[PDB]
């Protein structure tokens, strides 16, 4: 089955360049039209870039002169050279097949996230949010971490590595007047498992290389 | 240098009513129009091509129509998975413009929120500063007030909110405030109060502890 595999996002000093690639599976690059989209956060999609099968290349307005789009053949791979980069270029980036044809994007890399900013990386403080009687409610009680000033987006948080995926609510980022980000992560688990299940948040973020295991218990 | 038009930009319907969306091009583009629907931190999925042909896998509930310049979206029996923002974009043409989308959200009966609080950690106030989190969990509508109260002082400005995606099995909301305060002023005051006002509650439900 189909599948477009993103690389190369992250954190980039304005006026820096980067490389996305886009690995796919399950059809040939090169013989297919071929498209990177990218959507500013909270904003619409806009379209970047198009490569035709044989070789034909056309850029947005935005982009012409900064940015390449390739392919390498052997390796399957899809290409955007990133050149000159502003605030402005700042977007989840996606790799999709266009269909030559009707020019519909039929499928999608999962994309990824290029922040440009001259602010330095910083990794996330973990700190534990306990349960308690304020916190209980019949049978079911609440507990999760708050994940603390950090920079940039984004933070995945999992619960018991991976095997908690039930009654998880893990909260939108936001952007603190440190210039950091803060977010929490809660799971309700049933209240008489508390003295008898570890419960442990799995923080992860990626652009400082932290890998933050915390432990949550009563108080 | 096609501009597509959504309309509405925002959209609240419930489980079982039949959605339609419009999409308006510029200028006629015949069958070369095409719908996505994008749920947040997620790539678009398509959903039509060619204004009416469904994709591979696609339920039957969603269906599109119109050639030239109206075209419409319809999810003819609306389900609780089917929150997302919808795009139409053209490819009758260089370069590939989408509209703006429509914000699709699903209206569920009231549901009040469960109001937990939770004290600053020990760990944190190493460190000299304090954050003290209200939880609002599962709750319908979005809005909601929360007021913060320190030793019966209400708190202005030290406070902000995050909102969860809609729930995509009962369309209900949870909702975080965090007070954050120096240690100073932690350790310089004993009630910390959540006041929370919501539709589902007949009054405002108050939720302390003591430091």
């Amino acid at each position: 089955e189909v599948q477009l595999v993103e690389t190369g996002g992250g954190l980039i000093q304005p006026g820096g360049s980067l490389r996305l690639s886009c690995a796919a599976s399950g059809f040939t690059v090169s013989s297919n039209y071929m498209s990177w989209v990218r959507q500013a956060p909270g904003k619409g999609l806009e379209w970047v870039s198009v490569i035709y099968s044989g070789g034909s290349t056309y850029y947005a307005d935005s982009v012409k002169g900064r940015f390449t789009i390739s392919r390498d053949n052997s390796k399957n791979t899809l290409y955007l050279q990133m050149n000159s980069l502003r605030a402005e270029d700042t977007a989840v980036y996606y790799c999709a097949r266009y269909d030559g044809i009707y020019g519909e994007l039929d499928f999608w890399g999962q994309g990824t996230l290029v922040t440009v900013s001259s602010a330095s990386t910083k990794g996330p403080s973990v700190f534990p949010l306990a349960p308690s009687s304020k916190s209980t409610s019949g049978g079911t009680a609440a507990l999760g971490c708050l994940v603390k000033d950090y920079f940039p987006e984004p933070v995945t948080v999992s619960w018991n590595s991976g095997a908690l995926t039930s009654g998880v609510h893990t909260f939108p980022a936001v952007l603190q007047s440190s210039g950091l980000y803060s977010l929490s992560s809660v799971v309700t688990v049933p209240s008489s498992s508390l003295g008898t299940q570890t419960y442990i948040c799995n923080v992860n973020h990626k652009p400082s290389n932290t890998k933050v295991d915390k432990k949550v218990e009563p108080k | 240098d096609i501009q597509m038009t959504q309309s509405p930009s925002s959209l609240s319907a419930s489980v079982g009513d039949r959605v339609t969306i419009t999409c308006r091009a510029s200028q006629s583009i015949s069958s070369y129009l095409n719908w996505y629907q994008q749920k947040p931190g997620k790539a678009p999925k398509l959903l039509i091509y060619a204004a009416s042909s469904l994709q591979s896998g696609v339920p039957s509930r969603f269906s599109g129509s119109g050639s030239g310049t109206d075209f419409t979206l319809t999810i003819s029996s609306l389900q609780p998975e089917d929150f997302a923002t919808y795009y139409c974009q053209q490819s009758y043409s260089t370069p590939l413009t989408f509209g703006q989308g429509t914000k699709v959200e699903i209206k569920r009966t009231v549901a009040a929120p469960s109001v937990f609080i939770f004290p600053p950690s020990d760990e944190q106030l190493k460190s000299g500063t304090a954050s003290v989190v209200c939880l609002l969990n599962n709750f319908y509508p979005r809005e909601a007030k929360v007021q913060w109260k320190v030793d019966n002082a209400l708190q202005s400005g030290n406070s902000q909110e995050s909102v969860t995606e809609q729930d995509s099995k009962d369309s209900t909301y949870s909702l975080s405030s965090t007070l954050t305060l120096s240690k100073a002023d932690y350790e310089k005051h004993k009630v910390y109060a959540c006041e929370v006002t919501h539709q589902g509650l007949s009054s405002p439900v108050t939720k302390s502890f003591n430091r």
